[PDB]
DNA sequence: CCTCCCCTAC
DNA sequence: AATGATAGGGGAGG
């Protein structure tokens, strides 16, 4: 749910700003 | 009071018994409870029936009868022997209030669908004959409306009509409920309501399912009634003049074809009507609109949207594009055979010379006359309607009403106006020409518009995103307290570079 | 409940029905720590009363009178109403049991 | 004044040519008709009574292209219209599966008018071919322009209106607007007694309009011809003179030459929306001076304008716009709107 | 890279 | 049996 639901979107949206959610999640 | 000048309208519901989770099928399971509910506000005649009853199957032990009738105490109930019995008493009724629309909540697979599926199936009556006005299949009509044929009355599918009007995700009774009348309504699955109905004891079961249904079936009428949907409706009958069927059940195309049908009779134009064959045949659109790749990125200074007021129909108020105003493309015109869309003509003689000046030829190559020698029909209209909804508008509780339903048609006639062009599947008269002419023309002001925006020097602005008609001008730190300002001054100066019906809004910024 | 039905006295036992609405505060309280908590008032206030009914597996009937107003009731209490029916399905109180 | 019905519901059947209806034609008058059509309204009366609505008189029709030439002598185009007549009949006839009892085709008819699909100036002929069934109309339609009929395909105009549309359109009537009628045709017993309803529905207002309208001696219609068909109240049988919705409609006929060239909304539905918002309560709306370009320049505008010229040097042959078109009186032609009036059948008194 | 499906913008 | 165009994006599955 974490990854294929709010990765994707949150991505698109944060990536314009030059950040990767993704390595945030990853921590956890 | 005074005069009738609506609809009337009933509601019906139904409660049949399940068996164990079984969704109950209208064959095997049958009719016990056909609560429904009149319209009262617009009702006339002022006749003892209380808008309201409740019809329950007793074969008659001595005591239901009594003690439902003590549970409700305000509306009464009729008790029947046999669910033919109450199927008759129901058609009386019918025939008695002679509504003009019959109602319900998912009408398909439940309350009037059921009651018709049981006639039909197990008693071998035509219920459909008994209930119309009259007393001597359809899968589009199930596709997107409601199946159901009853002549002299109209059918209405509640669901449908809400997922049409408003958007959200499901479509059930409470949530509809919640969102629109903020009312929560537990829910019981099948089982548990057989379970209560079926109890000979606990009154407060038996009122607890009586309350439930008498709820379900209130709850729509306030439905219709807060969308205003009845109302909306009627009033776009009357400034369309199609039937109150062809409003929801018909397509975009109708209404259109009846302005000009409307129109052009008085002005002894006679319509041509091509074939299924000669539409497939025409020539493809070639214009597209303008659509640019905006610079993904975050925006940290205000951001200012322009946004045209009714492009299209402004393009042809202004630039006289109509299906009586072209004469031909402007290449390959031979006096002996043309083409046109899906027609094929011939020039007079000294046409081109006798009206050398008054025409204006389209980007995309299409001769159109001038206003000097022929208004063009479909102008007519579209500043009519859109006089008429600023007139509206401007003058703008039961008043407000009317003016905001008549607002609302008059935008969707004029939008639903120009998609009666372009139609090169299921087009009853199209014309490819006049939609890439529109287009065309609609492109060509948009880049006018960007030049105008981008060439000047005092604006260092630069338009970032555009659409079909907005335009995303960028304001880099340009403390938007003066913001909108320079966004009110580059709209007045895009409009005033435009024919009269050509506008330009701002109308918001994001910072 | 179904067989007092004549102008002679006669005694039957049933459970009370009443309303009980809840308090105002208690509905407050409960609702702020629900997430999700409808508006409860408007379940009180659809139905829009004041009147007391004896269950007895068989239906009700309305207690009217002045015995049976001078005693506070909880509903689910059994009592032994003795009264008289007079004009309509209410039935009157002399004595309870 | 006037008996007002609102328009809730329409529908439309075929039935047997009574006395209320037309029989024959102008183009074949010893053929009758073996059916015709009947238009239902479903109408509710501005007091709240429910009232059915038989239509007579309206038949569905096309247009195509006139063959004949524009010199006629008034003679000819009778015959042309019989011949065409005929043929369409037959061939009908033919491919659905002595000439009498005409089932398909009424009558056809020479009427003037302006082609709408490009730029027309001039009068053109025109045929009016009314039909019996509006059901079949799209059949007849595909037929005659898959040159099924005649030896070569023909253009078809006003064929994807369909019938009720046209009805609706050519007397002045809009979606639940009011039917303003003088005159109506009652028929058996108009306080029907399905169950109770002639007591119940019945007030001072309905009898009052009962009284005005209805006269029991010469209005009500025999009880044998025409029984009620409606489970309502009181039923009406009208004729097309009798709606008056239409003669507010402003005809005009600017297109059959530069009449705009020499020295109100146009929607009816419109201008009676303006009326009502004026009767609620002025109103202004002040524009803004828009400085154009000389001739709106574009990019491809000159290859245009070189085309523009290259194809006024190829069509011509000094062309003036008070003697362009060719000035055929066509007087004794027929408008549009003018030959809806024919084959409404006559004023009956059959009581 | 391909079609299929969802469904929002204009 | 009826249906107004066009343009973008993401997601699953193969
Ligand atoms: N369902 C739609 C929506 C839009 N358009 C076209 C017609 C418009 O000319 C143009 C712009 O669409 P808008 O959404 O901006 O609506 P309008 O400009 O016509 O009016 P308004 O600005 O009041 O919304 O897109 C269309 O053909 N079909
Ligand atoms: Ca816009």
């Amino acid at each position: 749910y974490i990854n294929k639901i709010l990765i994707p979107p949150l991505d698109r949206l944060f990536n314009l700003i030059g950040i990767n959610v993704g390595n945030w999640a990853q921590e956890i | 009071s005074s005069v009738h000048d609506s609809l009337t309208h009933l509601t019906l519901e139904i409660h049949a018994n399940t068996r164990s989770d079984k969704i109950p099928d209208p064959a095997i399971d049958e009719v016990s409870m056909i609560i429904w509910c009149l319209e009262e506000e617009t009702f006339p005649l002022d006749l003892d029936i209380a808008y309201e009853g409740i019809m329950i199957v007793h074969k008659a032990d001595s005591t239901f009868p009594t003690k439902i009738q003590h549970c409700i105490n305000e509306i009464p109930v009729m008790f029947y022997e046999s669910e033919f019995e109450m199927f008759e008493a129901l058609t009386d009724l019918v025939l008695l209030l002679d509504p003009d629309i019959l109602s319900g909540f998912e009408i398909h697979n439940f309350s009037w669908g059921y009651i018709i599926e049981r006639c039909q199936k197990i008693h071998q009556f035509d219920i459909v004959r008994e209930l119309a006005r009259v007393k001597c299949s359809d899968t589009w009509g199930y596709a997107h409306s409601s199946g159901i044929m009853i002549t002299g009355r109209h059918m209405i599918n509640i669901w449908r009509a809400l997922r049409s009007d408003v958007n959200l995700t499901q479509y059930t009774i409470e949530s509809a409920a919640f969102n629109i009348l903020h009312k929560r309504l537990p829910h019981f699955s099948f089982e548990s309501l057989t379970n209560m109905w079926n109890a000979k004891k606990s009154t407060t079961e038996l009122k607890t399912v009586l309350n439930y249904w008498l709820s379900r079936a209130q709850i729509n009428i306030q439905l219709l009634r807060k969308q205003d949907y009845i109302a909306r409706n009627i009033e776009q009958a009357r400034l369309i003049g199609i039937d109150f069927h062809s409003v929801y059940y018909r397509g975009s195309q109708f209404k259109v074809e009846s302005f000009l049908i409307r129109i052009c009779k008085s002005e002894s134009f006679i319509l041509l009507s091509p074939g299924k064959k000669d539409v497939r045949k025409q020539k493809a659109l070639e214009c597209v609109p303008l659509v640019m790749e905006p610079e993904s990125a975050f925006y940290k200074s205000p951001l200012i949207v322009l946004d045209f007021q009714s492009l299209y129909p402004s393009i042809m108020i202004g630039y006289n594009y109509c299906y009586s105003t072209m004469i031909g493309r402007v290449r390959e015109i031979n006096l002996t055979e043309n083409n046109l869309g899906v027609s094929k003509f011939s020039l007079p003689r000294n046409i081109l010379a006798l009206l050398k000046n008054d025409v204006t030829i389209a980007p995309n190559g299409v001769v159109y006359a001038k206003t000097s020698v022929r208004k063009s029909t479909l102008s007519k209209m579209l500043t009519d309607i859109l006089d008429v909804r600023v007139m509206i508008k401007k003058t703008m509780t039961t008043l407000k009403r009317l003016l905001n339903n008549k607002q609302l048609a008059l935008k969707l006639l004029a939008n639903v106006t120009y998609g009666y062009t372009s139609a090169s599947f299921s087009g009853r008269m199209p014309c490819s020409d006049l939609a890439d002419s529109i287009v065309q023309t609609g492109r060509e002001t948009l880049e006018k518009a960007i030049d105008i925006i981008e060439k000047d020097e005092t604006w260092n602005a630069k338009v970032v995103y555009g659409d079909t008609d907005s335009l995303f001008v960028y304001l880099p730190g340009k403390t938007a307290i003066e913001a909108f300002s320079i966004g009110h001054a580059m709209a007045e100066r895009v409009t005033q570079n435009n024919p009269k019906p050509i506008f330009l809004k701002f109308e918001k910024v994001y910072h | 409940v179904l067989d007092i039905q004549g102008n002679q006295p006669c005694w039957c036992v049933g459970s009370i029905y009443c309303e009980m609405k809840y308090k105002p505060n208690v509905l407050d309280e409960v609702i702020n720590d629900t997430y999700g908590a409808p508006d409860l008032t408007k379940s009180y206030t659809d139905k829009e009363s004041d009147e007391i009914m004896l269950e007895d597996e068989s239906g009700r009937v309305l207690l009217v009178g002045d015995f049976i107003r001078s005693t506070p009731f909880i509903t689910g209490v059994v009592v032994g109403i003795l009264g008289m029916e007079a004009e309509a399905g209410t039935f009157q109180v002399l004595d309870i049991c | 004044d006037y008996f007002r019905i609102q328009l809730n519901n329409q529908d439309y059947y075929m039935s047997k040519p009574t006395f209320l209806d037309p029989s024959h034609g102008e183009s074949l008058p010893l053929n009758q008709f073996s059916q015709v059509p009947n238009i239902r309204v479903f109408g509710a009366l501005p007091t709240g009574h429910q009232v059915l609505c038989h239509v007579h008189g309206i038949l569905p029709y096309m247009f195509i292209k006139y063959d004949g030439q524009i010199t006629d002598t008034s003679t000819l185009r009778h015959q042309r219209c019989a011949q065409v007549h005929k043929t369409l009949e037959v061939k009908i006839r033919a491919s659905f599966k002595k000439l009498g009892n005409l089932n398909f085709v009424a009558d056809v008819s020479v009427v003037k008018g302006i082609p709408f699909y490009g730029y027309h100036v001039g009068w053109n002929l025109f045929y009016k071919i009314s039909l019996l069934n509006p059901s079949c109309l799209s059949r007849i339609s595909e037929l005659i322009r898959d040159g099924k009929i005649f030896g070569k395909k023909f253009e078809i105009y006003e064929s994807h209106i369909p019938y009720l549309l046209q009805w609706t359109a050519d007397f002045n009537l809009f979606g639940c607007s009011w039917i303003n009628v003088d005159r109506c045709y009652f028929r058996s017993p108009v306080l029907n007694s399905i169950l109770d309803i002639d007591k119940l529905t019945i007030n001072d207002d309905l009898q009052l309009l009962l009284d005005r309208f209805c006269d029991f001696k010469c209005n009500v219609l025999s009880r044998r011809d025409f029984p009620r068909v409606g489970n309502g109240l009181i039923e009406i049988d009208i004729l097309p003179q009798f709606i008056k919705n239409r003669e507010k409609l402003q005809h005009r006929d600017i297109h059959h030459d530069f009449l705009e060239k020499l020295g109100k909304p146009y929607v009816s539905s419109a201008r009676d929306m303006i009326n009502e918002l004026t009767m609620q309560r002025e109103y202004k709306e002040p524009p803004e001076t828009k400085r154009h370009v000389s001739g709106h320049q574009w990019q491809s505008s000159g290859e245009f304008e070189a085309f523009y010229k290259k194809a006024q040097h190829k069509t011509s042959t000094i062309p003036n716009f008070e003697n362009f078109i060719d000035k055929q009186k066509f007087s004794a032609i027929n408008t549009p709107y003018e030959a809806l009036p024919q084959l409404w059948p006559r004023l009956p008194q059959i009581e």
